[PDB]
């Protein structure tokens, strides 16, 4: 219980985020977003999958356009409007005896003081 | 000079423990917000009494009524 | 306006929450005062000592 | 928060140094927990987390030598008696075993006290 | 339900919001009414005035 | 069993959380064996001597206390006298 | 396992008086917890009994009190302990204070140990008062008068509080009724808030003069300490026995043994002898809100102390400045008494104000200075001894 | 008494007001404190004529 009320807390500590997590997390998803292409079978996958879902396959300086327009107030929005106290679907295998019910859990996801 | 010189974009600003700014200036709307649920809280559980009633309820218009005795000639003895 | 506004307005942030309860308390406890008088005071015609008045110390 | 004596302060100057060296001296005499046998950093408080830490970053014998003394002064405390006058704590074996570990734990907390607040001046 | 959750969300904190005012109102008016017993009774406020015969004197 | 608490300074017997505790060692004698008051006015003794002769001047110097006091009274009394408002 | 161990009950009272671990060199000063629990014990027996003989009202209560004196069987007794045990508190109360400052106990981790207990000192004052105020003597009527009085201080509602509180418009039936159904209330709030203070302080354990941490040697409580606080006990019973026994009227003036005459001014409006230095210190000030201000402060200071002492060590064991200031601080304390209690005379006016800025100054300038200059000197005596 | 609360006595003291004996003050038939150490005048409650009778207060 206190590991889940910890992470639906700090889900919904992402309303007020500072600016240099936003930073230091664009940089992180920037460096790992063409780092996991090594092999050409995983390039082939990239090239299959983006072209099948989107259409086209966005060249890296569009991925970085994308990425430098994030700020921190589209991230504040962005939880604001899909964490900020939303229904959760949930799903526990093993000995979850003591995982409290669905209302308390639910509880945690927006905080009080504010 | 520069804490991480490789990324002069950054900064340390002045902190006593996690409280910084930065974050001060975002927790004054709920600062303001509790201040005044707290007022409208003290005057709503405190409106029957005399003084209150005499000097802030009565002058004002179109409640003012309400807030007044209606008591004739029959009054204290 | 739709619903959406009417959660972000009052019910957001639990400060914006505990105000609009006392707000409403507030003139609810009016409303129901004004209710009740005119409910008792429509109950009695003519049984009261200010509706007996003139028949007793009028004519002195 | 924590002692912020200014001893680093006075020492700048040799001649306040000079002059408030006998006064220091009558002072640690008078202080007297030398007649107990104690080190001055036995008398500092251990209820922190950093003092908790820096505690279990002395090597072994100090600890053993710290336990011994810590028991030994109860113990004189216990009967309302002091060591006698051979075998006081000599200035010599007064030294700071703890203010570094300590300095380390604290500096190395600070560090960590600067990556949160960090901003973007763009 | 077929529905969006905002209106569902909206309809389940209007109930409580009348339950808040409601109480709130119901717990003033009886802290009033009963803290107003402290206060000078109706006996000792018939006793402050006093009466005296100018002419006497 | 009830709940994990907070983090504290006391446990109990055996996890009392002091630190590691290596060559010690205790004697002791049964009640029953030592005599009572043994040693006793002796060891009292030299105790207060000790005590009075070291911590003695911390409280000795309620000295100008008493003196304070003697003197506003006098002066007190003796302004409220004849010749006091000459 | 034992049953002591196992049964709820029985555990809960082994886990507090039986067994529990305890610094092994606590000297006498640690027992007036003990002394304070049976006076208060004593206090609520007391005055269950002689509630069954008090009649609360302006045209009753004195001649019921000298019924029970000398009517009543064995009621000069019952009026004697009680009088005398609620002198008895504030000594104790006094010395536990006393005994928590000396050696720095409101330090971390018992900080929360020194709220809760400067929080019963009020309500303990705030009881004495009411308790006092019930017999309608000459002190109490005149005293009740002043001190109620004081409630006007506040801006807006000022004397309407004052009416509330009188239930009427002077000192009469009314307000002796409340003081009655008051008095009889607190001292339960009283032992809750001193259950709160003990569940509180169990969870970290006792000090030791020496001011080092006590883990590595402790001793149960059960066999030693529990024969320790019996000397204290005797001692205080043949205290206060004495007192009972032949001088029950010795705390007491003489301007107490009188009816309360609403037209007759006493000479000196005095309090009892333990909340004078707080009426000095309202009557230090010239101005009137400032002088309430003041006296509030004087016991609400108590909740700074942990965040004005700036010292590495833990205690005046090994401070040569905080043992001389301390009882510095003391006489300063009994010379405020002093002055309190006497008439408001020329000089004492003087040595009054003097006395209360002494007082304030105390506890809000030497302390970080004396504490800063012993952690300095030596600091600086141990650092030039190598070289 | 505004000076320390005494009971003075009408018609004492040659001012032919309130003297009062515990420090030495005199008053006159009007109320008017004009010697001793009594820091104001006395003061008068609110009434109102009626008849031949009075209400104080
Ligand atoms: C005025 C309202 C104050 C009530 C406290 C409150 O809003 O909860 C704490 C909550 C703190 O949690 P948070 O960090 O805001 O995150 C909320 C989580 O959902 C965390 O929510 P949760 O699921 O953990 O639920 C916590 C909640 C459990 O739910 C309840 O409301 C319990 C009701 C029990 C009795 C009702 C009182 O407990 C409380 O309400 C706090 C203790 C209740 C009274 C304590 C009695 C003795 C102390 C005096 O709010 C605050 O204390 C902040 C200020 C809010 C109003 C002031
Ligand atoms: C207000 C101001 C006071 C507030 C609080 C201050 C402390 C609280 C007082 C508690 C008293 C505890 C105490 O000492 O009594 C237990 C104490 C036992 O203590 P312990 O376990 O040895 O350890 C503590 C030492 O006293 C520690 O020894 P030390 O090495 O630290 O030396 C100190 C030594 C100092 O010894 C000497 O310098 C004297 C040497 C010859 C001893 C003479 C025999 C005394 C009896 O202490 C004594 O021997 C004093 C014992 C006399 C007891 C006095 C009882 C009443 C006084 C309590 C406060 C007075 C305020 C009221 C004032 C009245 C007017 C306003 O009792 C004895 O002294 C043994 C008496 C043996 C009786 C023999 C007859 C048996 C028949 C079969
Ligand atoms: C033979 C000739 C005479 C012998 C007859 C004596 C028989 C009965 C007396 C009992 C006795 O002395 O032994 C019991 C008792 C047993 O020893 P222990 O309790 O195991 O030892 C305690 C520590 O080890 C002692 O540690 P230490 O000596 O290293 O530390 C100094 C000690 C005290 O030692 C001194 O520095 C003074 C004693 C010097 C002796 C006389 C020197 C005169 C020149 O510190 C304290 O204990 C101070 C207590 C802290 C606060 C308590 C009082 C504060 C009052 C509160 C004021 C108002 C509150 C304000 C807050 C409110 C604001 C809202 O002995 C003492 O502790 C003696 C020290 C004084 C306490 C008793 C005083 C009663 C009258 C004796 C006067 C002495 C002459
Ligand atoms: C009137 C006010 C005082 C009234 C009396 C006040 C005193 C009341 C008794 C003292 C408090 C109660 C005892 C508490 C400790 C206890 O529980 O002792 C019970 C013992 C066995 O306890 P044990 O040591 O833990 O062993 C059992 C462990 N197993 C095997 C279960 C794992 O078993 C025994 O050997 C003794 C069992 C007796 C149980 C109590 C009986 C009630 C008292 C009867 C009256 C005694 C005579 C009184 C004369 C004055
Ligand atoms: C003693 C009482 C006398 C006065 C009675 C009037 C009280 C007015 C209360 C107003 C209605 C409650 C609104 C809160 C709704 C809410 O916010 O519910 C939220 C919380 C928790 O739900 P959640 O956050 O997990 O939801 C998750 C959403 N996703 O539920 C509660 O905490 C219930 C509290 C109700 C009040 C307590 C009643 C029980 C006390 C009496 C029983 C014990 C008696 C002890 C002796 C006195
Ligand atoms: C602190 C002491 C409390 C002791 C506990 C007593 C038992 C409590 C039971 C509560 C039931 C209502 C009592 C009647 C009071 C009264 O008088 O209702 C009379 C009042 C009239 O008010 P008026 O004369 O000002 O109208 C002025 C006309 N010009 O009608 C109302 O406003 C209706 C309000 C609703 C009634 C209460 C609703 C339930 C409240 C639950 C919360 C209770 C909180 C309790 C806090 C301790
Ligand atoms: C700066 C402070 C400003 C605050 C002003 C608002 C304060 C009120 C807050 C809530 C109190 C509710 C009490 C209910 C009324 C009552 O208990 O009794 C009401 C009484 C009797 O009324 P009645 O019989 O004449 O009429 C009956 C009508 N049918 O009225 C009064 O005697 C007026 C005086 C009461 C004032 C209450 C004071 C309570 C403590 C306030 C402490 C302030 C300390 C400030 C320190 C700086
Ligand atoms: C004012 C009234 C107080 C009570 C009156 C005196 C009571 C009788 C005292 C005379 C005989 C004592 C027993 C001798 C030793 C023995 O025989 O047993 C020894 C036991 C320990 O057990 P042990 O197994 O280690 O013993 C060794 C092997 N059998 O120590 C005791 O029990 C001490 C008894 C004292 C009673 C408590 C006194 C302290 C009260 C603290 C108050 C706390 C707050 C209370 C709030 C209400
Ligand atoms: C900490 C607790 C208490 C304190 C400090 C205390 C204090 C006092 C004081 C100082 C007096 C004045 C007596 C006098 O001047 O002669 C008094 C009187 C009185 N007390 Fe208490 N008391 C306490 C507990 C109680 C309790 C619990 C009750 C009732 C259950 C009670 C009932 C009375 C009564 C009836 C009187 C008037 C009798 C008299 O004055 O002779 N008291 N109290
Ligand atoms: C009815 C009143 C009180 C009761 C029953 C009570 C109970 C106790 C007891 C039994 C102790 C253990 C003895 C000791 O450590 O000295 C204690 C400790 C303590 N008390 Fe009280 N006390 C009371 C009043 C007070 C007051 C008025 C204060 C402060 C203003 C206070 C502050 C403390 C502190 C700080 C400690 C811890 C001392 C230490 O651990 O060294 N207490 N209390
Ligand atoms: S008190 Fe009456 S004139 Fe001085």
């Amino acid at each position: 219980d206190d590991l889940v009320h910890f992470t639906l807390q700090n889900w919904a500590r992402l309303t007020v985020a500072t600016r240099a997590e936003v930073e230091r997390a664009k940089a992180q998803l920037r460096a790992s977003l063409l780092l996991s292409l090594d092999s050409t079978t995983a390039i082939a996958e990239d090239i299959g999958r983006q072209l099948l879902t989107t259409g086209r396959r966005m060249s890296p300086q569009e991925v970085d356009l994308r990425i430098g327009q994030i700020t921190e107030k589209d991230v504040a929005r962005v939880a604001s409007e899909m964490i900020w106290d939303k229904d959760i679907a949930v799903s526990a295998v093993g000995s979850i005896e003591g995982l409290l019910d669905y209302n308390r859990i639910r509880s945690s996801i927006s905080m009080n003081r504010w | 000079i520069s804490f991480f010189p490789n990324k002069p974009m950054y900064h340390v600003q002045p902190h006593i423990s996690f409280i910084t700014p930065e974050r001060t200036m975002k927790t004054i709307p709920a600062f303001s917000r509790w201040a005044f649920a707290a007022v409208a809280g003290v005057f709503v559980f405190a409106m029957q009494v005399p003084k209150v009633k005499t000097t802030i309820l009565q002058p004002i218009a179109f409640i003012g009524d309400h807030f007044k005795d209606k008591t004739p000639e029959e009054d204290k003895w | 306006m739709a619903s959406s506004t009417i959660y972000n307005i009052f019910f957001r942030r639990n400060s914006s929450f505990y105000a609009t309860i006392f707000v409403s308390a507030f003139f609810a406890k009016i409303g129901f005062d004004v209710f009740t008088d005119s409910v008792w005071k429509r109950a009695n015609a003519g049984l009261t000592w200010d509706e007996v008045k003139p028949r007793f110390l009028n004519k002195d | 928060m924590k002692p912020v004596s200014l001893a680093k302060y006075i020492q700048k100057s040799p001649f306040l140094t000079k002059l408030l060296l006998p006064i220091s001296n009558a002072y640690v005499h008078l202080s007297g927990y030398r007649k107990y046998g104690l080190r001055y950093d036995d008398l500092m408080l251990e209820e922190n987390d950093d003092t908790q830490k820096a505690l279990s970053r002395l090597p072994k014998m100090e600890s053993y030598d710290r336990v011994y003394r810590i028991r030994r002064a109860m113990q004189l405390s216990i009967e309302n008696k002091i060591l006698p006058k051979s075998e006081w704590t000599k200035p010599e074996e007064d030294y700071h075993y703890l203010r570094p570990v300590l300095a380390e734990v604290i500096a190395e907390r600070k560090e960590r006290e600067a990556f949160d607040a960090l901003i973007v001046k763009k | 339900t077929k529905s969006t959750g905002d209106r569902s969300r909206v309809i389940s904190y209007a109930m409580v919001g009348t339950m808040g005012a409601l109480t709130a109102a119901g717990a003033q008016a009886t802290v009033h009414d009963f803290l107003a017993s402290w206060s000078a009774s109706a006996d000792v406020l018939a006793m402050s005035k006093a009466e005296v015969d100018l002419s006497k004197i | 069993g009830g709940a994990a608490g907070g983090k504290t300074y006391l446990g109990w017997w055996g996890h009392l959380g002091g630190p590691k505790q290596k060559g010690i060692i205790t004697y002791s004698l049964s009640p029953f064996q030592q005599r009572p008051m043994a040693g006793f006015f002796k060891t009292s003794t030299q105790n207060m001597f000790r005590r009075v002769m070291t911590e003695g001047l911390y409280v000795a110097i309620f000295g100008i206390a008493y003196y304070i006091y003697c003197w506003g009274k006098e002066r007190n009394e003796f302004l409220n006298s004849k010749h006091g408002r000459h | 396992m034992k049953i002591l161990k196992s049964n709820p009950f029985l555990a809960l009272a082994n886990n507090y008086m039986i067994d529990a671990p305890e610094p092994s060199n606590i000297s006498y000063f640690w027992n007036f917890g003990s002394l304070l629990a049976c006076v208060l014990v004593i206090q609520i027996v007391i005055g269950i009994l002689l509630a069954c003989f008090y009649i609360p009202n302006m045209d009753l209560a004195f001649l019921s009190v000298e019924r029970i004196v000398r009517d009543v069987n064995y009621g000069f007794l019952l009026r004697a302990f009680h009088a005398n045990g609620a002198s008895f508190f504030f000594i104790f109360l006094y010395l536990h204070i006393g005994r928590g400052l000396y050696y720095g106990s409101y330090k971390y981790p018992r900080t929360m140990t020194w709220n809760i207990g400067v929080i019963i000192f009020l309500l303990t004052i705030i009881t004495a008062f009411l308790g006092y105020c019930l017999p309608a003597n000459q002190m109490s009527f005149w005293g009740a008068t002043v001190i109620t009085n004081l409630l006007s201080a506040v801006p807006f509602i000022g004397d309407d509080l004052v009416h509330l509180l009188w239930g009427g418009f002077s000192v009469s039936n009314p307000t002796l009724n409340r003081f009655f159904s008051l008095h009889y209330l607190m001292p339960f709030v009283i032992a809750a808030l001193s259950v709160m203070h003990l569940i509180a302080l169990h969870t970290n354990g006792s000090s030791n003069p020496l001011g080092v941490t006590a883990n590595m040697d402790r001793i149960p409580m059960n066999p030693y300490y529990l024969i320790k606080d019996l000397i204290t006990i005797f001692i205080f019973l043949i205290g206060i026995n004495y007192m009972a026994f032949y001088n029950p009227y010795g705390f007491m003036e003489p301007d107490c043994a009188l009816p309360a005459d609403p037209l007759k001014t006493p000479m000196s409006i005095v309090p009892e002898w333990y909340l004078l230095p707080f009426y000095a210190i309202l009557r230090a000030i010239p101005n009137f809100q400032l002088g309430v201000i003041a006296m509030l402060l004087s016991i609400l200071v108590l909740l700074l102390l942990p965040l004005l002492d700036f010292s590495a060590i833990r205690g005046n064991s090994f401070n040569p400045f905080g043992k001389f200031f301390f009882w510095t601080f003391v006489a300063d304390f009994v010379i405020l008494a002093w002055i309190g209690g006497s008439h408001p005379e020329n000089v004492f006016i003087t040595i009054g104000a003097i006395a209360t800025i002494f007082y304030f100054s105390y506890f809000f300038i030497l302390i970080p200075v004396y504490t800063i200059l012993g952690n300095t000197l030596i600091d600086l005596n141990l650092s030039s001894i190598k070289r | 008494c505004t000076h320390l609360g005494c009971v003075p006595i009408g018609e004492a003291g040659d001012y032919g007001g309130w003297f009062c004996p515990c420090h030495g003050s005199h008053y006159d038939i009007s109320g008017r404190i004009r010697r001793g150490p009594a820091p104001l005048n006395l003061a008068i409650p609110a009434y109102t004529f009626e008849g031949s009778k009075i209400i104080i207060g």
